[PDB]
């Protein structure tokens, strides 16, 4: 499992700013989406087997090699 | 440059629909 | 995973327990006999049209062939 | 009066045939094209694969 740091190098990520909207086109309601939302902040806090069985399932073939590939180039670069 | 793109290029009425969307957008 | 839910569609039985005076040939061949309906590439191609056998032979083939039967990629990283 | 309403009987009778005819030879058309754009669907997700691998 990884896990983040103590006194974190990297603070300058500046993330896109949340959209919001009704309950329904999220979970569907406010007391489905506050149940999802403690549901799912269990995985928040570490990356492991899971989280890479979403990223492969999600990514397939393609987003796997282009996904390589540029680590490679950043590997490379360093 | 898609993110800047995106940003930039955001979205830009006699339409009932539209004037409801409006309303329940502002309600919440 | 995905592969061991192509098997019945593709013909790839396991291994039988063959008790006391019986021959596995024959029981893996009664079966097979027993599964073959579920067999698909052959159903098509007695049943099917032209366009649809070579779409059923392409899907097949794509469907067989993983990288986890034969193939890695670390190595070629390092 | 008999005359009247038995041609205008024959008529209607004969126009509602041809509407439901002309209906039903759609309708045939649009599944023949179905399958067809089916078929070419599996054919380009086919090769996406192939490319990806």
């Amino acid at each position: 499992r990884f896990v983040r740091t103590v006194l974190p190098f990297s603070q300058e990520f500046q993330r896109d700013k949340q959209p919001n909207a009704q309950p329904q086109y999220l979970h569907g309601s406010k007391a489905l989406n506050l149940a999802y939302s403690s549901i799912y902040g269990s995985y928040r806090n570490f990356v492991g087997p899971p989280h890479f069985q979403v990223i492969c399932r999600l990514l397939g073939y393609q987003g796997i090699a282009v996904v390589m590939e540029e680590l490679l180039k950043v590997v490379k670069s360093l | 440059k898609g993110i800047q793109l995106r940003k930039v290029e955001e979205q830009r009425e006699n339409d009932v629909a539209t004037i409801l969307s409006r309303r329940i957008a502002v309600e919440y | 995973c995905d592969l061991l839910h192509a098997a019945p569609f593709q013909n790839i039985l396991p291994r039988v327990h063959v008790k006391e005076g019986e021959r596995l040939d024959a029981k893996m061949k009664r079966l097979e006999s027993k599964y073959a309906p579920l067999h698909l590439v052959p159903l098509i191609e007695r049943l099917g049209t032209p366009q649809q056998i070579a779409i059923a032979r392409e899907g097949d083939l794509l469907t067989k062939e993983r990288l986890c039967c034969g193939l890695s990629m670390f190595e070629v990283i390092l | 009066t008999t005359q009247s309403l038995a041609s205008v009987a024959y008529l209607i009778n004969t126009l509602a045939n041809n509407v439901l005819q002309m209906l039903d030879i759609q309708a045939s058309q649009l599944r023949r094209m179905e399958s067809s754009i089916n078929h070419i669907s599996q054919t380009v997700d086919i090769h996406k694969e192939k490319v990806a691998r």
